[PDB]
């Protein structure tokens, strides 16, 4: 069912320092930590979407970024095929709570958002919801080792400012994950806009203050 | 002879190899505080797992038509079982049933049937007999209890 | 098992396994890191998998075990310096049976005496000045007189 | 001035034995 | 202390309560050559 | 002005702790490589 369309902006970012994460739970106390880890580069291209949906490659972890568009880009989608064929992915949020769910959804053409993203219920594996907690939304998603990692941090007011985002879940569903998708979550008869960055192995020096927190 | 672990001059004359010690300070070995206690400890076991509505079931399926439960993501704590009546018959294969609270699974089935009292010694891997043939069957590389 | 502070013990708080002194820390963990780590990558703080509470991990006291002795042709008296550690903890490891070199040097008092390089058993210290026999170490010297 | 200026698993530091003073 | 020298780990603990003690064995040589190498090089540096 | 130095700081290591660290077997197959502790435990006495 389409319903919405989106544009590519593919040049964007000229100055961009925010896709940095804690890459472990280890505590450190005024220390310049050299990590080794799937980083985002800096000063990398980020695709830019200004939708008014389509399939976009995981390749071993993505970053994701929202406006202050809230309630409105609040669901993804995580699989390596789209069909019922094979496991996939389904993360829903309600701006207190995430819903986690994989199961082999036979997805639609553009699924906007529950009935409007799948049509059938296969035997599933796992289920899981989260403890519950303008304004920029950052996101990353990890498959490796199995376990999918999911960091997200939220602060006010996008290149001006630096913040490190912290775990939230670390559910080991252990499904291979080749493309992902986003929900744009149209109204039932728009200006979202989310940014798309993909992580590389990369060296980075994290710099930890006396609370323990990454600064730069 | 010296038992070098006598006294403190037993073990410089170790150290030393002789019997006659100069006037000075020799480092001969190194203190260590014994740890007393040993601790171990773990986060509260609060996801149990559902084998405890599966057992306190009030009617349970056909032997034919068994209903399996999946079991996932939760501490499979088997010493509450014992709560219901003493007459529990354990047959394991390929697994001790004292050590299988010690081990970890990826993914646990219970399936759970009720049958006569002849049929209980037919529900087991190789057996053969009319229920373990048209009703269930247990495979030859089945692992559990 | 039960939490144990103030005391050498061997510890595992969720898989990791050591030994040393647990104690109340100051340091301000966040909700989503567990352990700490130094500089050198060694683990110095941990919190508690139930109580929540952030504990330092401070390594047994050890060092290096030092004799002092005026040579066999003069006594066979000797004193023990146990270099890096207080008195008082030699003291605790002594009364309970945890120090690792099984000998033990008669405390017989005033005999006891703590330097900046270590504990000194043995000797008695004295506060007059004279020149250095047996050097023990900041500026702490012994002799048979 | 010049002192002021000048600022674990089984390595030990020995004292030196003339101390600073 | 923290590089395993061609061995599974390097905390001297889990070597000896995952694989068996002949393989461990090995695995406990190859980490004492390495820290013995560490140390010897440490030694001689500190001699210079 | 002329500043030289005079000394550094004295050093001992245990050479048990470090590679073995309360191992039973790995002392044990420490034992096996002679006396290299002996060696390195001299040489950091003789700096000190």
């Amino acid at each position: 069912q389409c319903v919405n369309l989106i544009t590519t902006t593919q040049s964007y970012t000229n100055s961009f320092t925010r896709g940095v994460y804690y890459p472990d739970k280890v505590f450190r106390s005024s220390v310049l930590h050299l990590t080794q880890d799937l980083f985002l580069p800096f000063f990398s291209n980020v695709t830019w979407f200004h939708a008014i949906n389509p399939v976009l490659p995981f390749n071993d972890g993505v970053y994701f970024a929202s406006t202050e568009k809230s309630n409105i880009i609040r669901g993804w989608i995580f699989g390596t095929t789209l069909d019922s064929k094979t496991q996939s992915l389904l993360i829903v949020n309600n701006a207190t709570n995430f819903v986690i769910k994989v199961c082999e959804f036979q997805f639609c053409n553009d699924p906007f958002l529950e009935s409007g993203v799948y049509s059938s219920a296969n035997n599933c594996t796992f289920e899981y919801v989260s403890q519950p907690f303008k304004n920029l939304r950052e996101f990353v998603f990890k498959n490796i080792d199995g376990y999918f990692k999911i960091y997200s941090k939220h602060t006010p007011i996008f290149p001006q400012g630096f913040s490190a985002l912290e775990p939230l879940v670390d559910l080991p569903i252990g499904i291979n994950i080749t493309r992902f998708q986003t929900l744009l979550a149209l109204n039932r008869s728009g200006a979202a806009d989310y940014y798309v960055g993909y992580l590389q192995p990369r060296t980075f020096l994290l710099k930890y203050n006396e609370n323990g927190t990454i600064t730069d | 002879a010296v038992d070098c672990a006598l006294d403190p001059l037993s073990e410089t004359k170790c150290t030393l190899k002789s019997f006659t010690v100069e006037k000075g300070i020799y480092q001969t070995s190194n203190f260590r505080v014994q740890p007393t206690e040993s601790i171990v400890r773990f986060p509260n076991v609060t996801n149990l797992c559902p084998f405890h509505e599966v057992f306190n079931a009030t009617t349970f399926a056909s032997v034919y038509a068994w209903n399996r439960t999946r079991i996932s993501n939760c501490v499979a704590d088997y010493s509450v079982l014992y709560n219901f009546a003493p007459f529990f018959a354990f047959k394991c294969y390929g697994v001790s049933p004292t050590k299988l609270n010690d081990l970890c699974f990826t993914n646990v089935y219970a399936d759970s049937f009720v049958i006569k009292g002849n049929e209980v010694s037919q529900i087991a891997p190789g057996q053969t007999g009319n229920i373990a043939d048209y009703n269930y069957k247990l495979p030859d590389d089945f692992t559990g209890c | 098992t039960n939490l144990v502070k103030n005391k050498c013990v061997n510890f595992n708080f969720n898989g990791l396994t050591g030994t040393g002194v647990l104690t109340k820390s100051n340091k301000k963990f966040l909700p989503f890191q567990q352990f700490g780590r130094d500089i050198v990558d060694t683990t110095d703080a941990v919190r508690d998998p139930q109580t929540l509470e952030i504990l330092d991990i401070t390594p047994c006291s050890f060092g290096g075990v030092s004799v002092i002795t005026p040579g066999t042709n003069t006594s066979n008296q000797v004193a023990v310096l146990y270099q890096g550690v207080n008195c008082t903890e030699v003291s605790v490891a002594i009364h309970a049976d945890q120090l690792t070199p099984t000998w033990r040097v008669y405390s017989t008092g005033s005999n006891v005496f703590q330097t900046r390089a270590g504990c000194l058993i043995g000797a008695e210290y004295v506060n007059n000045s004279y020149e250095c026999d047996i050097p023990i170490g900041a500026g702490v010297c012994a002799s048979y007189q | 001035l010049l002192f002021n200026k000048v600022t674990f698993n089984g390595l030990t530091v020995l004292p030196p034995l003339l101390t600073d003073e | 202390l923290s590089s395993k020298f061609g061995a599974i780990s390097s905390v001297l603990n889990d070597i000896l309560s995952r694989l068996d003690p002949p393989e461990a064995e090995v695995q406990i040589d190859r980490l004492i050559t390495g820290r013995l190498q560490s140390l010897q090089t440490y030694v001689t540096q500190q001699l210079i | 002005t002329e500043i030289l130095p005079v000394s550094m700081t004295k050093t001992s290591v245990d050479c048990t702790m470090y590679i073995c660290g309360d191992s039973t077997e790995c002392s044990n197959l420490l034992l096996q490589y002679g006396s290299f502790c002996t060696q390195l435990k001299r040489a950091l006495t003789g700096i000190a």
